[PDB]
C-alpha cells in the first residue's frame, strides 16, 4: 500500500546516512595494539644517552664547553655574555643594542667590507642578538674553516673601534629600526607589561632604549661600557659539531688576550637593587582598531630555584589555542577547550619567563571586543582550579609534553651550542638529560596543589590591555577571582 | 630537589657516547606489491616518521579542482578506527607533533616524537592515511574555514605571482589551481574528497621514511599493516608544455590612492628537470650567483648580501623595494625567472634594468671568476647546513625514493656543484633565454608596458 | 577528588551546625 | 529604531503589556483546557475585592465576632452578596485550580523544559491551603473552633521539639483570642504573596511558550494571543459566571457544614468534626495510619513526589495520547483521588480503615510506577520498526 | 528483550497496533514526537541530517497542527499512503550518545549545557 522505500528523495538520503553509520560501526584490533589516549608516566633512559660536554676553565677564568661529535662536516662557534640591558643607568639606556649593531664595523686589520666579503667567500655566516639579561655573537661556519672564525670572534670582541659618521649612520638605522617595532605591538604589550609590573626597578627599562638617548651615545659611552662589562670571568666560549676540545683549548689559550680583569660579578650586581613585583594595570584605549590584546601575569621562580621546574609543568598544563589549528574543541586542557567550545577567543597562549631572582606566569589572549568578559571569567577560572582540585591524568600528560618539547627542541648544531653557553651561564653547569627527567617526573598533583597555593592563590596582578577595551573587567573583579568562597 | 646547580642525588646515567660516531646507510626496501620502506639511524633521540604519495594537485579533473587542499585539511580526523578526539587525544598523550602538507606533485604526512615510541607512530599514521571516512558536518567545517581565509587570502603577494605565472606561462596539467577557488569549494563534498582518494592513493605511489628508526623495527611493523594494499599499475604522468602568455590584473581601487606597489615577474623554462641532474645544480648555483634580497632585512652579513643582483641593483637604485629570484625545478621541466616589487613610477625602468642583468649573465665573458667560485661555496654550504635537521633528512629521503628509486647520497651532489665552469653557465643561460617569455604583473599595472615591448628586448 | 570535597562538606556542616548553637541557645541538651 | 514612531503599542511605554500579552506567539491548536489558569486569574482578584470590603465589618475579638458576621449579613446594604460570594469563591478557586492541575497531569506538562513552572505551582498550591485554612476560622462557629483544635494540635507528634511549638503557635495554652487575632492578620496577608507567585509562574511560563494537546515541536504553526484566545476566554469566563452566580443566588449553604452556624462552646464536642470539602483527601490519608508521627510524616512524601516529578528523565513522548498505557494509569488514579475524597468525611471504623489505608498506597504507586514505563518504552523504536 | 518484542509476546503486538492507529490518523512518524528543546542531544542528532530530511520533518509537523486544529484526520486513501515507524533519527542519536559517554570517560568538558530556567 505505502511507496518503496526508494520512491521518495528524502527516503533514499536517509538510506544513504544509515548506510555510512553502518560502515562506521565496527573497528579493527590490529590498528589498535599500541596506542592508547589515557597518558601514562613512562622511562626513557636506554636512548638518552648523548655525547660529552667537555668544561675546561682557564687561569684567566673563562670557560670553554664543547659538545665533540666527529661525524658532521659543519660547526658552530659563539660568545654568550653575562651581560645585557639590566646593567644601564637609565641615561646610557640602550647602550647594549648600540654596541651590538657598531661591533659589526671597525676591526681596523679588516673594515667591514673585508669582513662580509671574508664570510661570504667560506660560506658561512654570523649573527648576533641581545636581551635584558644576556648578548650572543655566534658564527656558523664549515668544518674545515673554525679558526678563522674564531680569529674573527677575538678580533671584533678585543680591537674593535667606532667612528664618527658609522655613529651617525647607525642612529639613523637605529631609529628606522624603532620607527618599524610598533606594527606588531606583541612586543608592545610585553614591554608595556615589563615596564609596570617591575617599575622603578632594572627590569622595567626597555631593550632598545629612549629615543631621547638614542641622539646622543657617541664613542665614549660605548668604548667605557665595553671595558667595564666585557670581562673575563663573564664570557663563555662554545662551540659544537665536529670540534675537538684540545685544538680549541690551544687557541683559545693563544689569542683570546687583552680582556679587562674586573673584580665584578653578575650575582653581586643583582643582589643590590633587586627586582620587586608591584601589580598594576595600563590601559591603552584607541577603539579605531578591530582587535584587543591583553595579558594577565602572576610572579615567577627564578633560575636556580626547584619550582621552575613545577612551574613549566603548569605552563604545559594551561596550554595554548589557536584558530588555525588542527586540536581544535579536544585539546586536552580545560582552558583551550573552553576558548574552542565558545569561540571566544583569536589565539591564547601561557607563558612562563625564568630570570636571576624573578619571573614571570601569565596567559595572553586576544579576541573581539563583545566577548572580552567571558574570555576573563574562563582564564581566571582554570588559572585558580590548579591550585584547588588539580586532577592525575593532567599532570601525567603534562609532564610527557614537557619531556618532548624540551628534547625535541634540540636539533642541529645551534641549538645545542645555544643550549650550552645558555645553561653554562644560567645554572653554572649543565644539566643532563637524566637528572632533567628525574625531576620532571618527580612532580605529582600534591606539588601542583603546593607550588600553586604558594604563587597563583591569592597574590597580586598585573594587566596591561590594549585596542577595544570598553567591555574588560576592571581591575577589582580580576584581583577578586583569584580565591573561592565555596571552600 | 635541590637547587638546580646540585645534582640530584639518585639519578641513573646512560652509557656516553663515543666521541666519533660511524654514519649509518640509508636501506632500501620494496613489498610485491610495489610499497617502498626506507630507513637510517641517527645519534639523536627523536625520531621523525614520514609519508609520501606521489599524487599532487596535476591529477584533478575538471571536476575536482580544489580537492588536495581540503585533503591538507582533512588531514588526520575521523578514521574508521577511531574518532578525531582519539586520534588528538593518543597524539598529546605520547607528546608528538602531527602536520602535513600538499604542493603541485606530491602528498606528505609527517610525525615525529622520541625514539620509545615508534610502533604507536607508524600504527597511528597508517591507519589515520589508509583508512579514512570524510562525514559531512566534518567537511562542512574545513569549508567554511577555507572559505573565510580566501576571503582576506590576498595579504600574500609573493605566492599569488607565482600562482599566476604558473597559470599564464603553463597550459597543461602544471596550469592548474593549487589555491582553490570559489567554483570547486561551492562543489566539494564528502563524496568527491573520497572519489579522489580511492583512486589515487595506490600501493605503487607511497614510501616510508625513517629518520632514527632503525629497520629491523619499522619493517616488522610496518610489514603487518601495509602488506594488503591491492596491485594496480600506476598510470602515466599527464602532459604540460611551456608556451609564452602574459596575465595582468590591477589592484583593487581601494588599494589605489595609498600608494600600492607594483608587483612583476619573468619566466623562461629548461626542457628537463632533475633528470637533468648536472643541468639542474648549475640551474641552482646560478640562483645562487643571482641571488636577491628585499635590502628590509637586518641578519647576518653572510646572507646573500654580495650577490650579483643585489649588489648591481639596490646599492645604485633606491626607488627599488625587492628584488629576488626563484625557481622550480618539478620532475621533467623547471622554471627560472625574476620576481621584483618597487615604485609604482619606476615600473618599464625596473623592466629594463632587470632585461640588461638577464643579459649581462647570459652572455660570456662577463661573469668573474672568484664570483662564481663565491656561489658555489656559499651553494655547497647552504645544502650541507640544511641536511642537518632530522625532518629535512626524512624529507629528503622520501622525495628522492618518490622521484628515482634509490637514496643518491651527498657524495654524488657535492661532486656535480664541482663541476661548474663559466661555459656550463654560459651554455645552460643560452638555453634558457631561448624560449618565450612569460609576464604576470599585479600593483600599478596602467602604467607598465605589453608583452609586445618586453618581448621585442629579448630573442625568441 | 573526593577527599577534599567530603572534608569541605564536613566542614561545612560543622559552621551550620554552630550557627544553630549561636541562634539557639539551649543548655538543656 | 524607525525613526518616527508607529504605534502607542510598540512605544516603551506598552512594550511589557503588547509583548506579553497581544502580540505572544501560542500555539494554534489549543484546546478549552487552556483557560483555567486565567481563570483562577480571575477567581483571586475576586476573592481580594470580595475580603477588602468584608474586613470593614468584622472585628476579631471572641466576644464579637459572630455576631458582627451576622450583623453584616442582617444590616449592611447587600452584605449578604458579599458573605456569599466569598465563602462561595473560595470553593470556587479551589476547583479550578484542581482541574488545571490534573490538566497539567494528562498532557504532561511538567517534563523539560517547564519543571520551573511546576515546581512553582506546588509551592503555589501549599500557599493556597494554608490560607484557606486560616480563614474558615474568624467566624468563630463550633466547626472553627475544633479544626484548628485538631490540626493544630497535630504538631505535637513531632519528636521533642513538640509541646513548645505547638504552644508556640497557639500563643497560650488553648485556642482562644490570641490565635484568632494572630490568625486574622496572616489571612489579609497571605494573598499578596499569592500574587507575587502568581506572576513569577507567568513569567517562568513565558520565557518557553506552552505546551499543546500533541507534544510536539510547535516553532512552524503559531498565531497570536488577540484576537483569538481572547474570545475563548471570554467564552469560559461567561461560563463560569453563570456557574457562580446559580452557587449564589439559589444555593448558598449546599457547600458547608450547618454547624457553624452555632457559637464556640469549648466544652461540648461535635459528634463528627470535619474540615471543608477541599481538604479531605489530605485529611483521610492522615488518618489513614495509625501512628501520629507515622500520620504527619505521610504527607511529606505527597509533597516530595509531587515536587519530584519532573526529574525523571527517561519518557519522550509527552501527550497521553499515544501513550495508551499511562492514560489508563492517569484515569485509575483519578478514581483513586475521588475515593480518597470521599473515605475523608467518614467516622473511623469498619469497613472504612482498609478503604482509607489501600487508596494511599495507590496514590503512592502512581508516582512510583511512572519512570518503570520510561525505561521500558525508551527502547520501543527498535522493536515495532519497519 | 524476551518479551518487549511483538515476535513472541501478544501484548506488544496490540501496543504497536494502538500505537501506528494513532500515529497515521495524524500523519506523523513515531520520531516525530521527540523534541529538541526536551533532550539537547535531539538538537545536534537533527542538526547533522541531511537539509530534505529534516524539511520533511517540518512540513509533517505543521500538516498534523494543522489537522488538530481544524478537529478532523487525513482521508482514507491518505491513510493507506502512510508509514509511521520509519525511523530516520536512531543511529545518529545513538552515535551521538556514544561519543558523549567517550568523552565523560577520559576528562573532558562537555560541548553544550542546558541553561537554567
Ligand atoms: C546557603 C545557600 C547560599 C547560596 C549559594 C550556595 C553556595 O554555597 O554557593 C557558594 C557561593 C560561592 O561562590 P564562589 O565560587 O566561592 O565565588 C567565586 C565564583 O566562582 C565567581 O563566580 P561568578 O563569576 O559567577 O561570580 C560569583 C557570584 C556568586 O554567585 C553566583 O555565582 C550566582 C548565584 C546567584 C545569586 C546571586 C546573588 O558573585 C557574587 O557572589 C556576587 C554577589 C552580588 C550580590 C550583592 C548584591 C549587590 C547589590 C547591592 C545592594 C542593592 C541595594 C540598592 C538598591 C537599588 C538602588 C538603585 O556562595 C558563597 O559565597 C558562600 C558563602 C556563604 C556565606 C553566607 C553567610 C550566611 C549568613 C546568612
Ligand atoms: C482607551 C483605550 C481603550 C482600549 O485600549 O481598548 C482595548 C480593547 C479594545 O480595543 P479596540 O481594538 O479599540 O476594539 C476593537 C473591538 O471592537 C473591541 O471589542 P472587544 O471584543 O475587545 O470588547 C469585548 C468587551 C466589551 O466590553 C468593553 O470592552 C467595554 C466595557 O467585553 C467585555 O469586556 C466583557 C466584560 C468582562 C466582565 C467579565 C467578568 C467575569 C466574571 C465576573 C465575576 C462573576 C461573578 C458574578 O478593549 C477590550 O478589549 C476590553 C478588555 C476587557 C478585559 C479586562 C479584564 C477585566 C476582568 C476583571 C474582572 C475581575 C472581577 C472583578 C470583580
Ligand atoms: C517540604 C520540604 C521541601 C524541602 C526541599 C525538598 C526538595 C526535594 C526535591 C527533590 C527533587 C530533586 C531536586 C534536584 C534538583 C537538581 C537536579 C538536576 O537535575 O539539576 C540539574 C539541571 C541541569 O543540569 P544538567 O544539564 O542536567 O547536567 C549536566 C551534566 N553534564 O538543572 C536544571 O535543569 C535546572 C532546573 C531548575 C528548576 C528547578 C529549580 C528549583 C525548584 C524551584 C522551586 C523553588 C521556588 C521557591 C520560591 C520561594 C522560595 C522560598
Ligand atoms: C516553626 C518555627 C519555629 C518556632 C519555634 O519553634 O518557637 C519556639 C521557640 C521560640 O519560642 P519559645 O522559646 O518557646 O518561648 C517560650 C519561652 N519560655 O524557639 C526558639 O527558642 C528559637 C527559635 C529559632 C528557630 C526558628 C526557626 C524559624
Ligand atoms: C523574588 C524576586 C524576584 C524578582 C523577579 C525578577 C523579574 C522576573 C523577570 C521577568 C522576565 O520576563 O524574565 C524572563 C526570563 C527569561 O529571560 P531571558 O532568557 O534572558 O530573555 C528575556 C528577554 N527580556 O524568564 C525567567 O526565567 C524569569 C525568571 C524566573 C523567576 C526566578 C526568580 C527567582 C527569585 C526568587
Ligand atoms: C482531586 C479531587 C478532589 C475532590 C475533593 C472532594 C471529593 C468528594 C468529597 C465528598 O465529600 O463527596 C462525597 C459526598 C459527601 O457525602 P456526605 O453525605 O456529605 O457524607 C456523609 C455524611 N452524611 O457525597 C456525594 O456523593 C456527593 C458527590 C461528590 C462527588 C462524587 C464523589 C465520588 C465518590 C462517590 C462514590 C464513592
Ligand atoms: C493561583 C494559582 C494558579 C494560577 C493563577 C495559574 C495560572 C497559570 C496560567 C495563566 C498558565 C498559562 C496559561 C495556561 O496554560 O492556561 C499556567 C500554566 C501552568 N500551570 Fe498554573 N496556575 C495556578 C496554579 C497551578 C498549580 C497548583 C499547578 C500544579 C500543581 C500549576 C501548573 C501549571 C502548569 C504545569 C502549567 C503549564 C501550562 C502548559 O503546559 O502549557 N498551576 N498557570
Ligand atoms: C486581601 C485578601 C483577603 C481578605 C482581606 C479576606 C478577608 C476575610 C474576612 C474578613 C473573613 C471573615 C468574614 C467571614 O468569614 O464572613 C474571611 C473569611 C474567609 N476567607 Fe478571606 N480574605 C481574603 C482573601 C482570601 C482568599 C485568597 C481565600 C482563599 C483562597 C480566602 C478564604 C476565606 C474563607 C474560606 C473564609 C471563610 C468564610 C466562611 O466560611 O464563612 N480569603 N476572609
Ligand atoms: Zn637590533
Amino acid at each position: 500500500s505505502p511507496p518503496p522505500p526508494n520512491a521518495m528523495v528524502y527516503d533514499r538520503l536517509a538510506e544513504a546516512v544509515k548506510a555510512k553509520l553502518r560502515q562506521l560501526e565496527n573497528p579493527d584490533p590490529r590498528f589498535l595494539k599500541y596506542g592508547s589516549p589515557r597518558p601514562t608516566l613512562t622511562d626513557h633512559t636506554r636512548i638518552l644517552a648523548a655525547p660529552e660536554t667537555r668544561v675546561t676553565t682557564l687561569p684567566n677564568g673563562l670557560r670553554v664547553a664543547t659538545e665533540s661529535s666527529l661525524a658532521a662536516r659543519t660547526a658552530t662557534v659563539g660568545v654568550w655574555i653575562d651581560a645585557g640591558s639590566r646593567f644601564e643607568t637609565e641615561e646610557s639606556n640602550g647602550t647594549a643594542h648600540f654596541l651590538e649593531h657598531m661591533i659589526f664595523k671597525g676591526t681596523e686589520k679588516r673594515n667591514a667590507r673585508e669582513l662580509e666579503e671574508e664570510i661570504e667567500n667560506m660560506g658561512g655566516h654570523l649573527n648576533a642578538y641581545t636581551s635584558r639579561e644576556q648578548t650572543t655573537y655566534y658564527a656558523k661556519v664549515a668544518d674545515k674553516d673554525v679558526p678563522k672564525a674564531l680569529d674573527i670572534l677575538a678580533d671584533i670582541l678585543q680591537n674593535s673601534r667606532f667612528d664618527e659618521n658609522r655613529i651617525s649612520r647607525e642612529r639613523d638605522v637605529i631609529l628606522r629600526e624603532m620607527e618599524e617595532v610598533e606594527g606588531q605591538t606583541e612586543e608592545v604589550i610585553f614591554d608595556h607589561l615589563h615596564a609596570t609590573a617591575f617599575q622603578y626597578t632594572p627590569l622595567g627599562r626597555t631593550i632598545l632604549g629612549p629615543a631621547q638617548n638614542i641622539k646622543t651615545i657617541t664613542k665614549d659611552h660605548l668604548q667605557n661600557y665595553i671595558q667595564t662589562h666585557y670581562t673575563a670571568p663573564r664570557m663563555v666560549i662554545a662551540a659544537s659539531g665536529a670540534v675537538k676540545h684540545e685544538d680549541i683549548v690551544e687557541q683559545v689559550k693563544k689569542l683570546f688576550t687583552k680582556l679587562s680583569t674586573d673584580p665584578t660579578t653578575a650575582s653581586q650586581l643583582v643582589a643590590k637593587e633587586p627586582a620587586i613585583f608591584t601589580g598594576s594595570e595600563v590601559r591603552m584605549l584607541d577603539d579605531e582598531i578591530p582587535l584587543a590584546q591583553f595579558a594577565v601575569a602572576f610572579e615567577g621562580a627564578s633560575w636556580k630555584d626547584p619550582d621552575s621546574i613545577a612551574l613549566m609543568v603548569m605552563q604545559a598544563m594551561l596550554g595554548s589555542w589557536n584558530k588555525t589549528a588542527g586540536g581544535g574543541k579536544h585539546m586536552g586542557s580545560e582552558l583551550a577547550q573552553r576558548v574552542g567550545i565558545n569561540e571566544v577567543a583569536e589565539s591564547m597562549m601561557a607563558f612562563n619567563t625564568n630570570y636571576k631572582d624573578t619571573g614571570l606566569f601569565g596567559v595572553y589572549a586576544v579576541a573581539k571586543p563583545d566577548c572580552l568578559d567571558d574570555l576573563s571569567y574562563a582564564i581566571m577560572y582554570e588559572t585558580t582550579k590548579l591550585a584547588y582540585r588539580v586532577s592525575d591524568d593532567d599532570v601525567t600528560r603534562a609532564r610527557n609534553q614537557l619531556k618532548s618539547s624540551l628534547l625535541l627542541y634540540i636539533d642541529g648544531t645551534s641549538p645545542v651550542a645555544e643550549d650550552i653557553g645558555r645553561q653554562l651561564l644560567t645554572y653554572g653547569r649543565r644539566i643532563p638529560f637524566a637528572e632533567l627527567f628525574a625531576r620532571i617526573d618527580a612532580v605529582d598533583a600534591s606539588t601542583i596543589k603546593r607550588v600553586a597555593n604558594r604563587f597563583i592563590y591569592d597574590k597580586d596582578i598585573a594587566i596591561a590591555a590594549m585596542g577595544p577595551i570598553q567591555r574588560l573587567p576592571d581591575y577589582n573583579w580580576f584581583r577578586r577571582r583569584t580565591y573561592w568562597n565555596r571552600y | 630537589a635541590p637547587p638546580l646547580d646540585f645534582p640530584l642525588p639518585g639519578v641513573t646515567l646512560p652509557s656516553p657516547l663515543p666521541d666519533h660516531v660511524a654514519p649509518g646507510k640509508t636501506i632500501v626496501t620494496t613489498l610485491p606489491n610495489g610499497i617502498k620502506l626506507a630507513s637510517e639511524t641517527s645519534a639523536g633521540p627523536a625520531a621523525s616518521i614520514g609519508l609520501y604519495v606521489d599524487c599532487g594537485s596535476i591529477y584533478e579533473t575538471p571536476l575536482t579542482f580544489g580537492a588536495t587542499h581540503l585533503l591538507e585539511r582533512m588531514a588526520f580526523k575521523s578514521t574508521r578506527n577511531r574518532t578525531h578526539f582519539r586520534v588528538v587525544r593518543e597524539v598529546e598523550a605520547i607528546g608528538g607533533n602531527v602536520q602535513a602538507s600538499a604542493s603541485r606533485e606530491q602528498m606528505g604526512y609527517t610525525f615525529d616524537a622520541l625514539k620509545t615510541h615508534v610502533p604507536e607512530m607508524v600504527e597511528l599514521l597508517v591507519d589515520c592515511v589508509r583508512n579514512p571516512v570524510f562525514l559531512d558536518w566534518e567537511v562542512n567545517e574545513q569549508l567554511l574555514k577555507v572559505k573565510a581565509e580566501v576571503g582576506e587570502a590576498s595579504k600574500n603577494p609573493q605566492d599569488l605571482l607565482l600562482e599566476a605565472i604558473h597559470s599564464a606561462g603553463y597550459s597543461g596539467a602544471l596550469a592548474n589551481p593549487l589555491l582553490a577557488s570559489e567554483s570547486a569549494l561551492n562543489g566539494l563534498n564528502g563524496s568527491i574528497l573520497e572519489e579522489f582518494v580511492a583512486e589515487n592513493y595506490t600501493a605503487p605511489r607511497i614510501v616510508l621514511a625513517a629518520s632514527g628508526v632503525e629497520h629491523e623495527e619499522l619493517l616488522s611493523i610496518a610489514e603487518p599493516l601495509l602488506s594488503d594494499l591491492p596491485n594496480v599499475p600506476r598510470p602515466e604522468e599527464p602532459k604540460s608544455v611551456y608556451t609564452g602568455g602574459d596575465y595582468r590584473c590591477h589592484t583593487e581601487s581601494g588599494h589605489i590612492l595609498n600608494g600600492q606597489r607594483t608587483h612583476f615577474a619573468l619566466a623562461f623554462e629548461l626542457p628537463g628537470g632533475w633528470h637533468k641532474l648536472k643541468d639542474a645544480m648549475v640551474l641552482t648555483v646560478l640562483q645562487m650567483l643571482l641571488g636577491g634580497g628585499g635590502s628590509f632585512s637586518a641578519g647576518g652579513p653572510g646572507k646573500g648580501m654580495y650577490s650579483r643582483l643585489y649588489l648591481r641593483v639596490l646599492n645604485e637604485y633606491p626607488q627599488f623595494h625587492s628584488i629576488s629570484a626563484f625557481n622550480n625545478i618539478y620532475n621533467n621541466t623547471g622554471i627560472f625567472g625574476i620576481q621584483v616589487t618597487t615604485g609604482s613610477d619606476f615600473v618599464s625602468k625596473a623592466i629594463d634594468i632587470t632585461v640588461n642583468e638577464l643579459l649581462a649573465v647570459a652572455t660570456s665573458g662577463q661573469v668573474d671568476q672568484v664570483q662564481l667560485d663565491r656561489a658555489k661555496q656559499a651553494t655547497k654550504s647552504a645544502i650541507l647546513m640544511n641536511l642537518e635537521s632530522r625532518m629535512v633528512v626524512s624529507e629528503d629521503i622520501g622525495r628522492q625514493v618518490l622521484t628515482y628509486g634509490e637514496r643518491k647520497p651527498v657524495e654524488d651532489f657535492l661532486k656535480a656543484v664541482d663541476e661548474v665552469t663559466l661555459k656550463d653557465i654560459a651554455s645552460i643561460s643560452q638555453k634558457l633565454i631561448s624560449s618565450p617569455l612569460t609576464m604576470a604583473s599585479y600593483g600599478d599595472v596602467i602604467y607598465v608596458p605589453n608583452y609586445e615591448s618586453v618581448s621585442s628586448k629579448f630573442r625568441s | 577528588i573526593q577527599p577534599t570535597d567530603v572534608k569541605a562538606a564536613a566542614m561545612w556542616g560543622v559552621a551550620a551546625a554552630t550557627g544553630g548553637l549561636y541562634l539557639i541557645q539551649p543548655w538543656g541538651w | 529604531m524607525r525613526n518616527q514612531r508607529f504605534s502607542l503599542l510598540k512605544q516603551p511605554i506598552s512594550s511589557t503589556l503588547n509583548q506579553h500579552l497581544i502580540d505572544y506567539p501560542t500555539p494554534s491548536n489549543l484546546s478549552y483546557w487552556w483557560g483555567f489558569g486565567s481563570l483562577a486569574g480571575i477567581c483571586l482578584v475576586i476573592q481580594i475585592v470580595t475580603g477588602v470590603f468584608l474586613a470593614m465589618h468584622y472585628t476579631p475579638h471572641v466576644d464579637l465576632a459572630f455576631n458582627s458576621v451576622e450583623h453584616v449579613m442582617r444590616d449592611v446594604e447587600g452584605g449578604w452578596l458579599l458573605r456569599y460570594m466569598h465563602a462561595n469563591g473560595a470553593s470556587m478557586f479551589l476547583i479550578v485550580v484542581h482541574l488545571h492541575i490534573f490538566r497539567g497531569l494528562y498532557h504532561a506538562s511538567y517534563s523539560s523544559p517547564r519543571e520551573f513552572v511546576r515546581c512553582l505551582g506546588v509551592v503555589i498550591f501549599l500557599l493556597m491551603i494554608v490560607t484557606a485554612f486560616t480563614g474558615y476560622v474568624p467566624p468563630w462557629g463550633q466547626m472553627s473552633f475544633w479544626g484548628a483544635t485538631v490540626i493544630t494540635s497535630l504538631a505535637s507528634a513531632i519528636p521533642v521539639v513538640g509541646d513548645t511549638i505547638v504552644t508556640w503557635l497557639w500563643g497560650g495554652f488553648s485556642v482562644d483570642n490570641a490565635t484568632l487575632n494572630r490568625f486574622f492578620s496572616l489571612h489579609h496577608l497571605l494573598p499578596f504573596i499569592l500574587v507575587g507567585a502568581s506572576l513569577l509562574h507567568l513569567a517562568a511560563l513565558h520565557q518557553y511558550g506552552s505546551n499543546n494537546p500533541l507534544g510536539v515541536h510547535s516553532e512552524m504553526d503559531q498565531i497570536s494571543f488577540y484576537p483569538y484566545f481572547y474570545v475563548k476566554d471570554l467564552v469560559g469566563w461567561v461560563a463560569f459566571a453563570i456557574f457562580f452566580s446559580i452557587w449564589i443566588f439559589y444555593a448558598p449553604n449546599v457547600l458547608g457544614h450547618p454547624d457553624n452556624y452555632i457559637p464556640a462552646n469549648p466544652m461540648p464536642t461535635p459528634p463528627h468534626i470535619v474540615p471543608e470539602w477541599y481538604f479531605l483527601p489530605i485529611h483521610a490519608i492522615l488518618r489513614s495510619i495509625p501512628d501520629k508521627s507515622g500520620g504527619v510524616a505521610a504527607i511529606a512524601p505527597v509533597f516530595i513526589c509531587l515536587l519530584a516529578l519532573p526529574f525523571f528523565k527517561s519518557m519522550y513522548v509527552r501527550s497521553s495520547s499515544f501513550r495508551p498505557i499511562h492514560q489508563g494509569i492517569f484515569w485509575l488514579l483519578l478514581a483513586d483521588r475521588l475515593l480518597l475524597g470521599w473515605i475523608g468525611c467518614q467516622p473511623v471504623e469498619a469497613p472504612f480503615v482498609t478503604i482509607g489505608q489501600i487508596p494511599p498506597l495507590v496514590f503512592f504507586l502512581f508516582f512510583a510506577i511512572t519512570p518503570i514505563p520510561g525505561r521500558v518504552g525508551r527502547g520501543i523504536p527498535n522493536s515495532y520498526t519497519d | 528483550q524476551s518479551f518487549i518484542d511483538p515476535k513472541k509476546n501478544w501484548f506488544a503486538a496490540q501496543h504497536m497496533k494502538a500505537i501506528s492507529k494513532r500515529l497515521r490518523r495524524f500523519g506523523l512518524r513515531y520520531d516525530d514526537l521527540y523534541d529538541p528543546y526536551y533532550d539537547l542531544d535531539v538538537k545536534e542528532a537533527l542538526n547533522r541530517l541531511p537539509k530534505e530530511v529534516v524539511d520533511a520533518r517540518h512540513q509533517r509537523l505543521k500538516r498534523a497542527m494543522d489537522l488538530s486544529m481544524k478537529h478532523e484526520y487525513l482521508p482514507e486513501d491518505l491513510q493507506a499512503m502512510q508509514t509511521p515507524f520509519r525511523g530516520y533519527l536512531q543511529e545518529m542519536l545513538a552515535l551521538v550518545k556514544r561519543e558523549k559517554a567517550e568523552r565523560e570517560s577520559l576528562g573532558g568538558l562537555p560541548l553544550y549545557q542546558r541553561t537554567i530556567p
